[PDB]
């Protein structure tokens, strides 16, 4: 196609450097007289900052003398005053000028940290500044003179430099001379000399400068600018449309700061030219140049001197850059940017009758906000005359506008937006209705999403001024149109109130029910059986139901089914859309149960049927909730007949422990903990009481004897479906509260044995008062710092918007149900749901794909993930996305307000920061198999010993569980050395040990058999003789490698095994001797003479889950102790003892061989110097560090561990996140790819991973050989990656404006103003949604023709 | 237009009271500050085709 | 009144250019253009455009 050659939309901005000529293009006058006033007549001085010819018409087409008035003379120029009468708006574009007489130098590129001019001349700050301070005669092009091309001169020396050389020698001082120096700098000559140093000096002190200086140079080549133009010579004057002048009643003038500034600059400007008319030496003309130097500066931002003030008034003047900079980065547009129009604040309430798609606004408040539309509508239908007449209509409460009011509100897709939302789905849409009230009546089934109730939630109502907002409102913002969450399949609409508890009264089942026995054929008459209230809603009746299940291609195959359910579910069924199978609704009914009710209903049928569904249930639900008034206050609480007795038991029992203290059987401290245990023991027995009691004690007779029915007690109904409030604290209301925190920090040694049904004691509750303190405070401050955490989160991920369709990577990450301990914790489904398959996943069968690589992953496909034996499902994410500067639709998936194709221009990084900071506010013996099947061993170096057992000579012994189907069930992380009793592939009963480890003994067990002969182990220098007085079997305890002899320290206590004859035996597997060295303080098990077998002990070796921990994570903070892993594989031994840090020599057979690490020897050396450790084996033990895992182990491993670790935090939080988000944060932290291999950019130039991707892409082809540059993924923190921003304007909004401004300006990185925050500050279309529509058309439009 | 241009809302309010469901940006005065400011240094704004 | 406009979302999948279409259409029903065919009932022209998309006659 072809685009338009006419103006349709704005474009990209190029920011680099411009020439002084370019500047003068807008100068339309030369300001002469500096004085802005006429002093006498309160009027604007002509030929000044308020001149008609230099700037513009005083008023619109109006002359100051008031000579010209009519429009036809819109261009006439007075023979005297050439002033074209024009629109005063044009007096914002009308720039003026100050022809400089002083060569000015960029204070900015000379002073600001980025001393670009300094390292460009291979010279220091002081001296270059000494020339630009008018103190040194810089030498300009000498050659073979006394000085260099770049060196200063003092008065005395300059005169002698002339005596020695008057020929071929000229040197001036100030910017004048610097102008000359730059006029002679042939850049490419300089470039090739830097290439000389490129191959000569590889020293950082001059090579980093190399890459900075040349980068500077090539960026200028890339733009075509010259160092000559870096000499300010032109001084434009910003138009009067930026600095007013108005007389007051009294004779004063309200001039602006800038006016008295240009006055200053122009006054001295003529004074300098006066020093020309009168001819003054350079010492003096440049003295005025010093004065005019600062003049230019003081106007801009004064650069960095002292913020020029005004006469008699102590106040730093508001300069140009100060009209830019201000509050929160960019002053105006950003912080406090003009009071919002069309929008207001209000409280929410009940209002039951309001349908799900419509909210209820109060009459009069609605009026005040929708007034505008009323006016337009009035003169459109034919009722109003003018806007003034229409205002008077509302002014009189005209019955006319009331009907019109109905027309513009009853169908207005409005945005109910809550400003403080740290989540996308907190901003939704509804439909206002003429409601008589004083609050926003809201539909209850939406509050779950808002996590609110009806008692004080403040919300604001935003009015869609254009159809744009209106159309998104009811389409993608409407409640009924986005019942999904960007975390998984979370249905926005769900009963979590007493409305759902009301449904438990519906699907309640007790034997006491009139009608229990008859049969039913119609669900409709069932409801009419209760509308009259005859047959109990708890009556068990045989119901003939029709059940639909759409297993076909566009056809729901139905079937005949006779069931038996209460009248409750009977009534329920009447409004169920076909798409929902009867199975789901036939249950116990609970909060999350009824939640997944509608979820399957939607993921199988569709949206609309869900809408109608939700509403109707709401009404019926409330009905039954009323009938179930849950009472409280003294009267409904109960006390267990067992509570008081078990307390009494544990009462005289602790009195017994008091006596066993007076006797001497237990220590005082062990007395406390023991008592703690038994009171907690009594505490759990108190549970064993109040639960059975309060779950079935209610019995009633009907159709037989007294059958046991679930307790009708409201506490029970709360502990079944649930609304708000934990039944555990309720448990500590009817039962003993237990223990609390003491005023010191530990736990109370004197438990509260009383209950809150009665009034518990002052003193113990006074200690409970300390508990109160605790709670309150915590919540209070953490919320604040948490929002700030998400602040830095968005600060680093806003650049991530979906901009491409397809990338090109066949890579992704391994999403697996990370089963730890027993049954699966973090499932397969809720990590894969909503994403895109990385590659063809397999079934328990091969050559039969269950999810082709290219698939839209949703319910159906996830149902497949659940019915097969599949354990490994690789799903692709943004971290591996090949897309440059963003992600492609095919890499993200379908996750959105909708369940279909992700929009191209749908920002994802931003909605993820929000979607991780959301839970951020929520942050402050043996392996006996439990199943029945085949015990499976996974990667283990097992060995068999005498009598028939199976010990382990490896650390990571992952015992997987394979059931009678193949699906992996359990998975235990077995330590080192475990006495395996059952074999690999035997059926084992549920409750029998198969893997019996021992955490107290970690011995070295030999795979070699024979007689033990301790070689290189001397009795006294390396091993001590401290035989155990009980065991007759002598042992030789190996002392630590720091308490041995001198020559004993560098000795490796070797355990050598010989066979039944007398020969040194190798290790079955390696070609190394049977040298099994013992680490420090490791007591040997045997002595010389002991016949040992394969797998026998011969040397026994001995041994926060919070937000600040997540803080550690996102800040790359080096924790308390980094886990020491082997940075290389192979055989291992010690090296160089006590002198400093230990040198652990780990030598492979064909890798980096002389590699030995710097590991402190006083740390725990769990390195198995007998076994061949892996390049990632435990050398120590405990939590590792982000950094570490990433670099030596692998990319895929670290980020999969990070998601496993941060989610772990969320395991204590019980949260399930669609992992793509946690990784968007991670991808931004790895935006920096340190280009390691020498190539094009540099040898240490860190750049965009995207940039470097395409870099190697085109350099490994032609015009080269093997000169490409390999890059490395570096892991950083959010606070560092957010500071690593190429976009200066974005930084100039919240971070460090000025520095980043110059950081880009110095080279000329012309950023076309692309992005979110960029188009935010300017106020234009971001490349998202419809904005990107323009941008793709602008993509083909930019840099082309 | 809703929260930036002082001219943007005026130029649009006097039309919504007449009725027209669609708006147009215009020129943010904030930019007009930054824009001219960099002009004093020597930078060029460019909008072609 | 409308409770679900998912139908409009499917007739024209852009959900953005869709708004630009009705944009110029609302303009026709206001500044000259042409009269609204479907006899309106209280519903502003923005919603009238919504309905024309569901029928899929003007896009």
């Amino acid at each position: 196609l072809k685009a338009q050659t006419k103006t349709e939309e704005f474009d990209a901005i190029k920011i680099a450097l411009a020439s002084p000529d370019m500047i003068r293009s807008w100068s339309f006058g030369e300001v002469k007289k500096p004085e802005t006033i006429n002093y006498r007549t309160f009027k604007p001085e002509r030929d000044g900052l308020f001149c008609a010819r230099i700037f513009g018409p005083v008023k619109d087409y109006e002359c100051l003398c008031g000579k010209y008035k009519r429009l036809k003379h819109r261009g006439v120029i007075c023979e005297k005053c050439g002033v074209e009468v024009t629109q005063t708006k044009v007096r914002r574009e009308r720039m003026g000028h100050i022809e400089l007489a002083s060569p000015t130098a960029h204070i900015w590129f000379l002073k600001s940290l980025p001393s670009r001019i300094g390292l460009l001349l291979d010279m220091p700050l002081r001296d270059i500044e000494r020339v630009l301070y008018f103190e040194s005669y810089v030498v300009i092009e000498g050659g073979m003179t006394n000085l260099e091309r770049q060196q200063i001169l003092t008065e005395e020396q300059y005169l002698d430099a002339l005596e020695e050389f008057g020929d071929e020698f000229d040197a001036k001082m100030g910017a004048e001379a610097i102008q000359a120096l730059l006029k002679s700098m042939d850049l490419e000559q300089e470039c090739e000399q830097l290439r000389e140093e490129l191959n000569e000096t590889n020293s950082e002190t001059k090579r980093k400068k190399l890459t900075k200086r040349i980068k500077l140079l090539e960026a200028f080549v890339q733009s075509g600018n010259k160092p000559e133009w870096m000499i300010l010579t032109v001084l434009p004057v910003l138009p009067p449309d930026l600095r007013p002048l108005v007389p007051l009643d009294g004779g004063r003038f309200a001039t602006s700061d800038l006016n008295d500034l240009y006055r200053r600059v122009i006054n001295r400007n003529n004074r300098l030219k006066r020093l020309l008319d009168l001819a003054a030496p350079d010492i003096i003309v440049r003295n005025e140049k010093r004065m005019l130097q600062e003049a230019v500066d003081a106007l801009l931002d004064n650069g960095r001197r002292g913020r020029a003030i005004t006469g008699s008034n102590k106040r730093p003047l508001k300069s140009l850059a100060d009209m830019i900079k201000g509050k929160q980065g960019r002053f105006r547009q950003n912080l406090l940017g003009k009071r919002v129009d069309y929008s207001g604040r209000s409280v929410i309430t009940v209002g039951p009758y309001l349908r799900l798609h419509q909210c209820g606004l109060p009459k009069k408040m609605a009026l005040e906000l929708f007034k505008p539309f009323i006016y337009g509508k009035l003169e459109l239908r034919g009722l109003a005359t003018t806007i003034k007449a229409a205002k008077k209509m509302v002014e009189r409460e005209e019955a006319v506008v009331w009907d019109i009011l109905d027309e513009v509100i009853r169908e207005h897709p409005v945005l109910l937006n809550r400003a403080p939302t740290l989540h996308r789905l907190g901003i939704q849409a509804f439909e206002p209705v003429l409601i008589e009230g004083k609050a926003i009546q809201l539909h209850p089934l939406v509050c779950a999403a808002y996590n609110a109730d009806f008692d004080g939630d403040q919300m604001a109502v935003h009015v869609p001024l254009t159809l744009e907002a209106q159309l998104e409102a009811r389409a993608l913002m409407m409640s009924t149109n986005n019942i999904l969450s960007p975390a998984n399949g979370e249905p926005i609409i769900v009963p979590s109130q007493d409305v759902v508890l009301g449904l438990y009264y519906m699907t309640r089942d007790c034997v006491n029910a009139k009608g229990e026995g008859m049969v039913l054929t119609g669900p409709k008459e069932a409801e009419r059986l209760y509308r009259s209230g005859l047959a109990s809603l708890h009556a068990r009746v045989k119901v003939r139901i029709t059940e639909y299940e759409k297993d076909a291609n566009g056809e729901l195959v139905a079937k005949t089914s006779l069931k038996d359910t209460t009248v409750g579910r009977a009534i329920l069924w009447m409004i169920v859309p076909k798409g929902l199978p009867y199975s789901i609704v036939n249950q116990a009914l609970g909060k999350k149960a009824i939640s997944k009710m509608l979820n399957t209903c939607y993921r199988i049928l569709g949206l609309k049927p869900t809408v109608i569904f939700a509403d109707q249930i709401m009404y019926t639900g409330f009905a039954y909730a009323a009938r179930s008034g849950a009472s409280v206050g003294i009267d409904d609480m109960v006390i267990p007949e067992k509570k008081h007795e078990i307390i009494s038991e544990a009462e005289a029992e602790v009195a017994e422990i008091q006596e066993q203290f007076q006797s001497g059987l237990v220590t005082a401290g062990e007395r406390y903990n023991k008592v703690i245990d038994i009171w907690a023991a009594a505490n759990d027995r108190v549970s064993k009481a109040m639960m059975d009691n309060l779950q079935t004690e209610t019995v009633i007779n009907r159709d037989g004897q007294e059958e046991k029915q679930v307790s009708f007690n409201s506490i029970y109904m709360m502990a079944d479906s649930g609304a708000r409030g934990s039944a555990a604290q309720i448990r500590q209301l009817a039962g003993m509260r237990g223990l609390m925190a003491k005023p010191d920090g530990s736990i109370i040694e004197t438990p509260i044995t009383a209950n809150f049904r009665e009034g518990l004691n002052v003193l113990q509750y006074f200690i409970s008062t300390h508990g109160a303190r605790k709670g309150l405070a915590d919540t209070a401050l953490k919320t604040a710092n948490s929002g700030y955490l998400t602040r830095r989160l968005v600060d680093v991920a806003q650049d991530l918007v979906v901009t491409e369709d397809d990338c090109g990577t066949h890579e992704g990450i391994m999403m697996t149900p990370v089963i730890e301990g027993g049954d699966v914790k973090e499932p397969l489904r809720d990590r894969v749901l909503g994403r895109v398959t990385a590659e063809d996943v397999l079934k328990p069968g091969t050559a039969d794909i269950l999810v082709p690589r290219n698939t839209l992953l949703h319910e159906q496909w996830c149902d497949l993930l659940e019915e097969n034996s599949v354990d490994a499902v690789k799903v692709r994410s943004v971290v591996s996305c090949d897309t440059d500067f963003g992600v492609c639709a095919h890499c993200y998936g379908r996750d959105l307000a909708r369940g279909h194709i992700i929009n191209k221009g749908e920002a994802i990084g931003v909605i993820a920061a929000q979607s991780i900071g959301e839970p951020g506010t929520q942050l402050t013996s043996s392996i006996q198999v439990k199943n029945k099947g085949s015990i499976k061993l996974s990667n283990v170096k097992s060995v068999v010993n005498s009598s028939g057992k199976l010990v382990i000579t490896s650390r990571n012994t992952e015992l997987k569980l394979i059931d009678e189907f193949g699906r992996t069930k359990e998975s235990y992380k077995v330590p080192y050395g475990a006495v395996l009793a059952k074999g690999d592939g035997e059926q084992v009963a549920g409750g029998e040990t198969v893997a019996n480890w021992d955490p107290h003994t970690m011995p070295v067990i030999t795979e070699v058999s024979g007689f033990v002969r301790f070689t290189d182990m001397i009795d006294g220098q390396t091993i001590t003789r401290q035989t155990d007085e009980l065991t007759g079997l002598s042992s030789l305890v190996v002392l630590d490698s720091a308490e041995r002899t001198a020559g004993g320290k560098d000795l490796r206590p070797a355990l050598k095994i010989v066979d039944a004859q007398g020969n040194d035996v190798l290790i079955p597997g390696t070609d190394m001797p049977a040298q099994y060295f013992l680490p420090g303080k490791a007591i040997v098990q045997l002595e010389d003479g002991v016949q040992i077998s394969s797998g026998d002990t011969l040397a026994r070796i001995p041994q926060t889950g919070g937000l600040p921990r997540v803080a550690d994570l996102f800040e790359a903070r080096r924790p308390k102790e980094p886990a020491i892993l082997a940075e290389i594989s192979g055989i291992v031994s010690f090296g160089k003892e006590t002198k400093g840090k230990r040198r652990l020599v780990i030598t492979p057979v064909d890798g980096s061989d002389p590699y030995e690490e710097m590991i402190p020897k006083w740390r725990q050396l769990n390195v198995f110097e007998g076994e061949r450790v892996e390049r990632g084996d435990v050398i120590s033990d405990g939590p590792e560090a982000p950094h570490d895992i990433l670099r030596l182990r692998g990319v895929h491993a670290v980020t999969r561990y990070i998601v496993n670790e941060v989610q772990d935090v969320y395991r204590l939080q019980g949260v399930k996140i669609n992992d793509k988000h946690i990784e968007v944060i991670v991808r931004q932290m790895l935006r920096k790819a340190t280009i390691v291999n020498a190539g094009s950019s540099d040898f240490l130039e860190g750049e965009q991973v995207e940039y470097s991707r395409v870099k190697i892409a085109n350099r490994e082809l032609e015009a080269n050989g093997k000169v490409g540059a390999t890059y490395s993924r570096d892991l950083l923190g959010i606070t560092k990656a957010s500071l690593a921003t190429e976009s200066f304007i974005s930084a100039a909004s919240f971070q460090e404006t000025t520095r980043v401004l110059t950081e880009a300006a110095v080279a000329g990185k012309r950023d076309e103003l692309r992005g979110l925050k960029e188009n935010v500050i300017v106020g234009r279309l971001i490349p998202a949604g419809t904005g990107y529509a323009y941008h793709q058309d602008r993509m083909r439009r930019r840099a082309a023709g | 237009v809703k929260s930036d241009d002082v001219n943007g809302r005026t130029k649009m309010y006097k039309n919504i009271v007449d009725g027209n469901h669609q708006m147009e940006p215009g020129m943010p005065e904030s930019f007009n500050v930054l824009l001219k400011e960099i002009r004093s240094l020597g930078i060029n704004i460019e909008l072609e085709d | 009144a409308r409770v679900t406009v998912q139908d409009a979302v499917e007739k024209i999948g852009n959900r953005f250019d869709l708004v630009l279409v009705a944009a110029r259409r609302a303009r026709q029903m206001q500044v000259g253009g042409k009269d609204p065919l479907v006899p309106e009932e209280n519903d502003k022209t923005t919603v009238i455009a919504l309905r024309e998309i569901e029928e899929g006659l003007i896009n």
